[PDB]
C-alpha cells in the first residue's frame, strides 16, 4: 500500500504506514528494519513544522529500539540523536534514558524501576513501550 | 534570709500554627494541574 501511495504521489499516508510497519516489526525482535524506518520517518518529519515536534517521539522510539543493541553505541546513538536535534534535550525522554543508563551501568535495577514507575505515574505508557522496558530490564 | 525574687530568664520566640495539612492540601492540587497539563500535549 505504501509503495502504491508513493507511486500515486499521495503523501502523508506513506509516513504513517511505515510508522505502523516499524511498530509491528519491532514486536517480532527485528531491530534493523525498525531502526531504518523510524529514522526515515523522523528525518522526513523533522522539516515539517506540524510534525516536527512529534518527531521527538519517533527519535525516542528509535533510541529505545537501538538501546537493546548495546549500551556503548546506545549512548553514542543518544548523543548523536541529541546532536542532530538539540531541542530533543527539552523532552523528558533524554533525561529518562540517561537515568536508566546510569542505573544499568552498575546493575542497579532499583533506580530504573523507580524511574519507570514515576514515568508511568505521571503519564501512561504504551504496551509496546512497556514490553521494551521489561525486555531491557531482563538484560 | 529569703532568696529574693529573680528576673524572668527571657523570651524564646517559638511560633507554630496550622501549616502541615494546609500546605499538603495546597500541594495535592498543583500535582493534578501538572498531570492535566502534561496530558493535553
Amino acid at each position: 500500500s505504501a509503495d502504491y501511495y508513493k507511486g500515486e504521489e499521495s503523501n502523508s499516508s506513506a509516513n504513517k504506514c511505515l510508522l505502523k510497519v516499524a511498530g509491528y516489526a519491532a514486536q517480532l525482535e527485528q531491530y534493523q528494519k525498525a531502526i531504518d524506518i523510524y529514522e526515515q520517518v523522523g528525518t522526513s518529519a523533522m522539516d515539517s513544522p506540524l510534525l516536527k515536534y512529534s518527531a521527538k517521539d519517533y527519535f525516542f522510539k528509535a533510541a529505545l529500539c537501538h538501546f537493546c543493541i548495546d549500551m556503548l553505541n546506545a549512548k553514542l546513538a543518544v548523543q548523536k540523536y541529541e546532536e542532530l536535534f538539540p531541542a530533543f534535550s527539552d523532552s523528558r525522554e533524554c533525561k529518562l534514558m540517561k537515568k536508566l543508563l546510569e542505573a544499568h551501568e552498575e546493575q542497579n535495577v532499583d533506580s530504573y524501576t523507580e524511574s519507570v514507575k514515576e514515568y508511568d505515574s505521571i503519564s501512561r505508557l504504551d504496551q509496546w513501550l512497556t514490553t521494551m522496558l521489561l525486555r531491557i530490564k531482563k538484560t | 534570709s529569703m532568696a529574693e525574687d529573680a528576673d524572668m530568664r527571657n523570651e524564646l520566640e517559638e511560633m507554630q500554627r496550622r501549616a502541615d495539612q494546609l500546605a499538603d492540601e495546597s500541594l495535592e492540587s498543583t500535582r493534578r494541574m501538572l498531570q492535566l497539563v502534561e496530558e493535553s500535549k
